[PDB]
């Protein structure tokens, strides 16, 4: 009638607005959209800070570059927003917090492009190390990238310095890096970024752990894995690249344990 | 309403069609399953349905006890100097692959647990000698508490530790526990640290294990046989069964496709190739 | 005391039984459960979820992200097959690695009609028409298109719905058939074909790739629990 | 096949200190109880026994003296010998094991071990 | 204070005035004070699989198209 | 209404007779059985009836147990080599004769199957060893499932396979068993193929053996000793016993009257006599 | 849950105020969820042979003529 | 425990036993029956159908 | 005789129709005269720690000045 | 008599068991209780009592 | 009334105070 379809979208957070002309609907992960603590669930005692509008925002991250050789790429929630304004001071504050997010991954290209992004959304996504002589050993700087995040890979090779071992993840992509066939991840919330079709994909998970509220700075409650099912391809062109850019929004996001600062050692 | 137990949807009779409705159609991009139906994209006829999904309950189908460990047991020629004759295993199922593997379908769980002990024991040095029946002792040691020095000393007293005397030959050992998890679920994965690094301060002391927590630090099963040293040397395994009970499960995940390595996430290289060879032309 | 008589069975241990047993910790303070998102009630609901088959298991593409990606080109008409599978979801290779094989493989008998959704990955500008077919088993194979287009099948025309499905229809002798490879218990066999060609204009690429997807309908059962082959521990 | 290497031993004289090191060629996911053993004329001599962390176990000859560790990653094992006497002089050598706190010279393999001579005065 | 439930009868044994018809109960009564002692009821229920199987935001309607 | 239990009608009394009724003649052309009784041809009395025919229902009539298989180990000298000290055996009632034959008077059926098992053991070479009460390990290896390859391997460990862990010297184990069968009853006789030879394909790959299905595919079981080896050796034996509950039959066929030759309803030459001598004129 | 009911008396005993006559009956429980752990009812039904011995389409009068 | 005492007969095996035991494939999806024709309900049908007789029985 | 109590359910099975949630309740029978060989109850009762943390004679109002 | 059967478990000695046991003194006279000030229904009402803490730890 | 098995008290919301109420303030001379 008016015209509205599942294809052009408006989403609104705080003093952030994006559009969308070519989307493909969205995701609500596991039909749960993110709330704050109910009283019949709450934990710490001390009444939360609840910054609303001024971490509720969206926040664009780092923009990568998709080509043909591309295996994939990985980032952390709440760990790759960090350093994101408010929400990331928020976060270094307090010794607990909870958040939910949208994600809006965003890549265009032209009807004479071809290829598919998979975007996938993991609880808990732990990923494998780099090392054949020590388990669960990549460090606490490695685990954390922050906004730039980190790259899957086609081709497992250990870590042979036991002098100074590099103590980094070793994801591959066939196994999405944690041991498991990829074509299974369709398990987990997802959109497929499809350039004949979409461009963009819209992910809205609601906070997910075994508590109510935990420590962000230890754990990272998230992981945002997109892999290219389908392979770049552009006319007849050998070397064809397009920008994939990510834009988070914290959610509902509330913090108790207010203290000094945390300084972390991220190097 | 829907039990497990109740039988799935009918089928229901379908003509011909030929419309503007497009069932076939669809878009993955979505994120969505096409929710079809047979009758969507064929002919069917009427059938009334009596299969059930009652044995795919998530109740059901943790319904088997299985393997954890292995403890041994042991005793020299006299003493000439070893007095150190008992086994300590720290409680944790990502020992086998099998209970493993199932509980890595799920991140989150919660259950009261069942666990059973299959005790068995025999000789060793071919010998006229006879051993009297054995009781051994299986003492849950929390975590915390002190933990056995020697095979007799006084922490085999338990006055708080929950404690299984087996006298041998009689029917396997059984306990439940309930779900005694320091978080509202179990966490089967934890894709985070025990220790935040701090900048000033030294690496070493900032440091810990990827995805480990307390979480899921249960504590030490501690086993001894308690009859006095016998002239004749018998070797005796107690193999624990774990069953999950009253379970339920949260967020679903891609099974374990190679093999473990570790009580982590990581792979060893050579065990990457989990598919065989086959055509694409070929049935 | 109360005379009694032992059974046979008395002091045995059934792995599957489901008897009450002693608290070892009494009166323990449990810790309630909150509303966490995505519980899951029973094992079909994670069959019904649509995964990615590695249909292209050939020497150098198994075990990488190749197995994937089923090959077009805008070559001209052939009646030859694209791809060729067996419907045995729980045995052929292709199959028994997606998420409802691998809960197949937990299961000795499976039972239902099961959905194969193609995602075409061209670009906007590249058309087409192909034939998806299912053929119940008990003949030769479907070769050819001439055979394939007798069996159950959807004719799939390529355009802004960029997915299609196709539903293979439970039509089978037994009740429930065997989660191995198994003549008796067949399930037939799943086939692509090019209805007319790939056409694609100048300025585009020529060739591109489909993605398939297994799923099981609501009419889908397993039963007699079973430990898996897809997992060991050596020594 | 599976290694074992020990490291670390020499010659010093009573009183003195070492610390000997037994790290596996690889990684071993089920070798969880390292132990070290000593010998000097033709009969082997349990030393100490270490599990994952921190549960660590000693003889009525080394105790106080010695003290085991061990990175609870990596699948290795440390020996910090203090107060050395003359008797200590052995090779020593080092074996993983399951879920075994307890000791006896009852192992599959064996390494190649370290010798250690104490010197008196 | 035993609880008496129904049991889902496969094979009928040639009775009906005592097996196979007139439905076949089962006692149970719990011995022990604490829940986790319980046996497994096993009267379970089952759930869409709608959370997994659409988690879209604009419901889906099978007969029309899903990009509109 | 008419129960197992009830008493066979009564006979009537009946006097001469003199008619146009003929029940003595009849036609057995028509394949109908004449339904005569005593009243038909001669005089009778009247008797109250007593007897019943409650102990020839099928329920009754399959009410015993049988056995089915002796399943047997092993020890050697020390290893030496070998270490393959485990009995796997196909589940299938066909390898005795007296259970088959019972079960053969029909063409299909229906039943829940209870199984029992009674455990032996004994010594081999005289010697003044002494072994420890003995834990065997009855696991059930559905179709499909990996089959033990080492006697200490990890199929052992069971996850899912249920398995019964019997104790030496307690009564004897037991377990039931639904109706298992992939079809609507279970088929005592298949008479065809698993696979139709293709004019297209060759001889090789279109064949299979006449009469076998999936059918009767049950799976297998294993058995082991699960104390680990003891210094003198031990022999075990299962014998496992079967027995039909709950059973329905359909089709009444003849009983087998020539001795049984493998899973087949083949004979073997030399044993198709069943009758003796015996004169037309000689009572 | 108890399901009483009564057995078919053979020998008796010199009792009619305890065994023998007053009908005598026994109890039956069931302890498992499984119709399958069920004990046998014994409790059977009988049916009219004709199925086998009279398979033939028009109806046997036996004091007639079988073939007519 | 509730007290109670052991009779003879008991760990005992009588092949022609009627007792409950446990199950060892719970909430098993059994499958219906059919309607299959010629179902027997006791082995006495059998016998009142007619069935030859072999009399002469002579050695060749 | 018998004594039915309810049980405080930590982990529920998916079941409302026999497990988990309509009240799960326990038996209790007591065998014996001697009341010394009856099992624990552990339906205890809890009481306010005044005696010990309160032991005052003017009673404590937390707000106002302890001194006064 | 009552046909039963013995489930794992059976014979073994839990030391946080809770059954019933016979009684080696019947019939025993027992003592009355008297109201004795202090009563301790829970542990964590001793909790709630302030105690001095042990602050300085040094060497000395 | 109160069980062993009951539920502890629950924290009732409290907001930002100023006055002559002195909870903080106490004298553990009284023992209490
Ligand atoms: C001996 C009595 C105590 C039995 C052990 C209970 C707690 C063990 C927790 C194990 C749970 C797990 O690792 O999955
Ligand atoms: C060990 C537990 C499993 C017991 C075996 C059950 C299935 C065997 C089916 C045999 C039926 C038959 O051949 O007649």
């Amino acid at each position: 009638a008016c015209g509205y379809s599942d294809r052009v979208l408006q989403l609104t957070l705080g003093n952030s607005t994006i559009t969308t002309q070519e989307a493909a609907n969205s995701v609500v992960a596991y039909g749960r959209w993110p709330e704050y603590l109910r009283d019949s669930e709450a934990n710490p005692v001390d009444q939360p800070t609840e910054p609303d509008v001024a971490a509720c925002r969206f926040y664009t991250l780092d923009t990568v570059s998709w080509t043909k050789e591309s295996r994939g790429w990985w980032w952390k929630l709440p760990d790759a927003l960090r350093d994101m304004g408010l929400f990331g001071q928020n976060m270094y504050y307090h010794y607990l917090g909870r958040s939910g997010y949208t994600v809006h991954v965003q890549c265009n290209a032209s009807k004479f492009h071809q290829g598919a992004l998979g975007v996938f959304a993991v609880p808990e996504m732990c990923l494998a190390g780099d090392s054949n002589t020590t388990t669960m050993h990549t460090s606490y700087q490695n685990a954390n990238p922050g906004e730039k995040g980190g790259t899957f890979t086609g081709t497992f090779t250990p870590d042979n310095n036991q002098t100074s071992p590099a103590r980094r993840f070793c994801p591959v992509d066939y196994l999405l890096g944690n041991g498991t066939l990829l074509g299974n991840a369709f398990v987990f919330p997802h959109q497929i970024i499809n350039l004949r079709t979409n461009n963009c994909a819209t992910l809205v998970l609601p906070y997910v752990n075994s508590l109510s509220i935990d420590s962000m700075v230890k754990h990272n409650n998230w992981g945002i894995a997109i892999l290219p099912l389908a392979p770049l391809n552009f006319a007849s062109e050998s070397s064809p690249e397009i920008p994939i850019t990510l834009t988070i929004a914290p959610m509902c996001c509330e913090f108790n344990g207010l203290r000094n600062i945390t300084l972390p050692r991220l190097q | 309403a829907a039990t497990s137990r109740d039988a799935l949807p009918n089928t229901e009779a379908s003509g011909p069609t030929h419309s503007k409705e497009i069932p076939a159609l669809t878009a993955v991009e979505t994120g969505a399953t096409n929710p079809l139906v047979p009758s969507d994209t064929v002919q069917t006829r009427h059938v009334v349905q009596h299969r059930s999904r009652s044995e795919s309950s998530i109740e059901s189908f943790f319904a088997r006890g299985a393997c954890v460990t292995i403890m041994t047991v042991d005793n020299p020629a006299s003493t000439t100097n070893k007095d150190k004759l008992f086994a300590v295993w720290k409680i944790t199922y990502k020992d086998t692959v099998q209970l493993r593997r199932k509980l890595e379908f799920f991140t989150y769980s919660r259950f009261d647990m069942e666990l059973t002990f299959v005790v068995t024991a025999n000789f060793t040095e071919t010998n006229n000698g006879h051993a009297l029946n054995q009781v051994y002792q299986i003492m849950y040691v929390p975590p915390g508490a002190p933990v056995p020095e020697k095979w007799d000393d006084y922490t085999w007293q338990t006055s708080s530790n929950p404690s299984i005397f087996y006298t041998y030959g009689t029917a396997p050992a059984r306990i439940s526990v309930p779900y005694v998890g320091i978080s509202n679920a179990y966490s089967h994965f934890y894709d985070g640290f025990s220790k935040v690094p701090l900048k000033d301060q030294s690496a070493a002391l900032g440091d810990s294990l990827y995805g480990a927590a307390s979480l899921n630090d249960f504590g030490i099963l501690a086993v001894r046989v308690v009859n006095d040293h016998n002239p004749t040397k018998v070797t005796s395994k107690i193999r624990v069964y774990l069953k999950p009970k009253h379970i339920r499960v949260w967020c679903p995940r891609p099974p374990r496709a190679v093999a473990y390595y570790g009580p982590g996430v990581d792979y060893k290289d050579g065990t990457l190739t989990p598919l065989s060879t086959k055509d694409l032309t070929t049935y | 005391g109360l005379p009694v008589m032992n059974t046979p069975g008395s002091n045995q241990y059934l792995t599957a039984d489901n008897f009450q047993s002693p608290c070892a910790l009494p009166e323990f303070d449990v810790t309630p459960p909150i509303d966490i998102p995505g519980e899951v009630k029973n094992m079909m609901e994670l069959a019904e979820i649509d995964t990615m088959i590695p249909f292209d298991l050939s020497a150098t593409k198994k075990n990488t992200m190749e197995m994937y990606r089923v090959r077009l080109s805008d070559k001209p008409h052939t009646d030859d097959p694209i791809l060729c599978l067996s419907l045995s979801p729980a045995s052929d290779p292709r199959l028994s690695h997606t998420m409802l094989g691998e809960i197949l493989n937990y299961y000795t008998h499976w039972a239902g009609s099961l959905k194969f959704t193609f995602l075409f990955c061209g670009s906007m500008m590249a058309t087409g028409k192909l034939l998806v077919s299912y053929a119940p088993p008990g003949a030769d194979p479907p070769k050819k298109r001439k055979e394939a287009m007798l069996g159950t099948h959807v004719i799939w025309d390529i355009g802004l719905q960029s997915s299609c499905t196709m539903v293979v229809p439970w039509i089978s002798n037994t009740t429930y058939r065997q989660t191995i490879d198994d003549s008796f218990t067949e399930g037939g066999y799943i086939s692509v074909f090019y209805q007319t060609r790939i056409v694609v204009p100048l300025s585009t690429p020529r060739e591109m790739d489909i993605l398939g997807f297994v799923s099981a309908c609501n009419d889908f059962s397993v039963r007699l629990l079973r430990d898996t082959t897809h997992i060991e521990q050596k020594a | 096949q599976v290694q074992l290497q020990e490291s670390g031993g020499g010659s010093v004289q009573a009183g003195g200190s070492l610390r000997l090191s037994c790290a596996a060629s690889e990684y071993i996911p089920s070798a969880n109880c390292m132990r070290w053993f000593r010998q000097a004329p033709k009969e082997r001599e349990w030393v100490a026994s270490v599990l994952r962390g921190g549960y660590t176990w000693h003889a009525d000859s080394v105790k106080g003296r010695f003290t085991i560790s061990g990175d609870n990653a990596k699948t290795a094992a440390y020996l910090q010998m203090n107060s050395l006497k003359p008797e200590d002089t052995a090779i020593y050598y080092c074996a993983y094991s399951n879920t075994c706190p307890g000791a006896s010279a009852d192992f599959r393999s064996w390494g190649q071990g370290t010798q250690v001579t104490v010197s008196s005065h | 204070g035993a609880q008496v439930s129904s049991q889902k009868v496969g094979a009928h044994e040639n009775s009906n005035r005592a097996y196979g018809g007139s439905t076949i109960n089962y006692t149970t009564i719990n011995y022990y004070r604490d829940s986790a002692s319980n046996a497994a009821s096993k009267q379970d229920f089952s759930q869409d699989p709608s959370k997994f199987t659409e988690p879209i935001k604009d419901v889906l309607i099978k007969t029309a198209p899903m990009l509109n």
